[PDB]
């Protein structure tokens, strides 16, 4: 009968997510760190981690 | 190119890698290997080199 | 204990949106109207804008 409008209480955005939780994706590959003897730093690829 | 949703699926060698910049990555998930990706990609910066048939006697 | 079930009021649809407002896109190029000479209207590019 009487419209009693106070606005609504919304100070926080409400977000929805990906069914899995993590967004996009990009392949990546593990590396290690053979010392950089006398020089900077090497950077090889370890074999323990699937690439 | 590498837009959102887009890359939330799988690449297509006509869809993306031709009419688009086809940087790489999306050029590499179509095969997922090393056999064809290199050779294929080499022909879109400046063209294919075996078009000219440079080498002699097979 | 006793169910007064009569559905719900949903004449309107609800809709989320892209965190930043617009989701896809499509680069574009400014084309100032360097109009034609005499007859057919030609075009050109502008350097005032971005690319
Ligand atoms: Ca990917
Ligand atoms: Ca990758
Ligand atoms: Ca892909
Ligand atoms: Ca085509
Ligand atoms: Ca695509
Ligand atoms: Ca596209
Ligand atoms: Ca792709």
């Amino acid at each position: 009968r009487i419209i009693e409008n106070h606005g609504t209480e919304d100070e926080l955005p409400n977000y929805c997510f990906p069914l899995g939780g993590i967004g996009v994706t990009d392949t990546y590959q593990a590396i290690k760190a053979t010392n950089g003897n006398g020089g900077a730093t090497t950077w090889a690829q370890d074999n323990t981690f699937a690439e | 190119a590498n837009s959102f949703l887009e890359e939330m699926k799988k690449g297509h060698l006509e869809r993306e890698c031709m009419e688009e910049t086809c940087s790489y990555e999306e050029a590499r998930e179509v095969f997922e290997d090393s056999d064809k990706t290199n050779e294929f990609w080499n022909k879109y910066k400046d063209g294919d080199q075996c078009e000219t048939s440079p080498c002699q006697n097979q």
